[PDB]
């Protein structure tokens, strides 16, 4: 089978200027009838991949000219100009010209924009879910950049990794941000035994922790 | 114009059995090839298959031959793909495409979810989540809810039934343990929280379950 | 064999 190969895996660029990402065939793609059934799409969040690029290097009605293909034999490059943070997602590279057809395994297009903060905010368990036996701990890290951040959970000034579960958006096109989940997921008696439950993040905005806590002996 | 509109997917145990539809509308279905794409949820895509104009040629990938079968009723505008012999690794988002001149996947439908595996329907818990009692406020305020404990996906969530689309944040699920839990944040201005109502309403298809929950300010 | 309708067509 053909195999197809994308580099690189993701790729953050600035508004204003050009991306350029390159897709390799393990083998020749020209079809029975000589032409080469390349094709670029673009899969945006939460959304059906829209096609971009046919035959190599035709523009699908609808598609702006920012974007252009090329290539030939094992080697094709697509390239995005005046890059708006509204192009960003993943970017898949397909070969049509021998069954079985075969898809790249994508490229991340990210935006650049400066770096920002999280906003933090810290929640106790409802007492609906208490009232269960359940004592979920929450805390949103939102609308922040760059991707990377660390959460560091406290019980009692101890620190705690057992029951935590993180989850991250893809980034908003809208501002450009990512924002992520901290889920520390304990019992009722568990959580009923401590007193203190602390979420810290750690993010290159500042030499220091970003701090949320609350006492359950004042509520 | 050109519309692709599938159907069919769920939950499924190993070894079973399972139709999809592709209804499609806005051009002259029998003068195009289809095509049947799925993907994992780890993003990876696959083609399945294409099926001609009117039926009779066929391609589709070796490792779903016998177990998969593709055909379309063209007086109804539909598409099928007949699965059986399922396996975790079928697990996928199944996409119907219609060709075009030079382009193979042109126009793309929304989907329908795929999953494989025998963990059994479990609906949601939801959970409001309204700052500490003990906390401080807040010019905007970050509210919350918390669905935990279901299966399989997709859950849907809004706040106030779609009315605030503007501040909201909605984590994609992570699996544990077979049950799904996930979470949602809305940030709205101090003088909207609480005089007025925010909710989130959580709809989980697979277990027809539909809730609503109010976000009251705890007591100290 | 060829399973497009459409595709293999230049224009």
């Amino acid at each position: 089978d053909v195999l197809m190969t994308q580099t690189p895996l993701s790729l953050p660029v600035g508004l204003g200027d050009q991306a350029s990402i390159s897709c390799r065939s393990s083998q020749s793609i020209v079809h029975s009838n000589g032409n080469t059934y390349l094709e670029w799409y673009l899969q945006k969040p939460g959304q059906s991949p829209k096609l971009l690029i046919y035959k190599v290097s035709n523009r699908f009605s609808g598609v702006p000219d920012r974007f252009s293909g090329s290539g030939s034999g094992t080697d094709f490059t697509l390239k995005i100009s005046r890059v708006e943070a509204e192009d960003l997602g993943v970017y898949y590279c397909f070969q049509g010209s021998h069954a079985p057809y075969t898809f790249g395994g994508g490229t991340k297009l990210e935006i650049k924009r400066a770096d920002a903060a999280p906003t933090v905010s810290i929640f106790p368990p409802s007492s609906e879910q208490l009232t269960s036996g359940g004592a979920s701990v929450v805390c949103f890290l939102n609308n922040f950049y760059p991707k990377d951040i660390n959460v560091k959970w406290k019980i009692d000034g101890s620190e705690r990794q057992n029951g935590v579960l993180n989850s991250w958006t893809d980034q908003d096109s809208k501002d450009s941000t990512y924002s992520m989940s901290s889920t520390l997921t304990l019992t009722k008696d568990e959580y009923e035994r401590h007193n203190s439950y602390t979420c810290e993040a750690t993010h290159k905005t500042s030499t220091s922790p970003i701090v949320k806590s609350f006492n359950r002996n004042e509520c | 114009e050109v519309k692709l509109v599938e159907s069919g997917g769920g939950l499924v145990k190993p070894g079973g059995s399972l139709k999809l539809s592709c209804a499609a509308s806005g051009f002259i279905f029998s003068n195009y090839a289809m095509s049947w794409v799925r993907q994992t949820p780890e993003k990876r895509l696959e083609w399945v298959a294409t099926i001609s104009g009117g039926g009779r040629n066929i391609y589709s990938l070796d490792s779903v031959k016998g177990r998969f079968t593709f055909f379309r009723d063209n007086a109804r505008n539909t598409l099928y793909l007949q699965m059986s012999s399922l396996r975790s690794e079928d697990t996928a988002m199944y996409f119907c495409s219609r060709e075009n001149y030079g382009s193979s996947f042109t126009y793309w439908g929304q989907g329908t979810l795929v999953t494989v595996s025998s963990a059994k329907t479990t609906p949601p818990s939801v959970y409001p989540l309204a700052p500490g009692s003990a906390a401080q406020t807040n010019s905007m305020v970050t509210l919350g809810c918390l669905v935990k404990g279901y299966f399989p996906e997709p859950v849907t969530v809004t706040w106030n039934s779609g009315s605030l689309s503007s501040g909201v944040h909605t984590f994609p699920a992570v699996l544990q343990s077979d049950l799904y839990t996930l979470s949602s944040s809305v940030t709205v201005p101090s003088s909207t929280w609480p005089s007025e109502t925010v909710t989130c309403n959580v709809a989980h298809p697979a277990s027809s379950t539909k809730v609503d929950k109010k976000i009251v300010p705890r007591d100290c | 064999a060829e399973p497009w309708t459409v595709r293999n067509e230049d224009l």
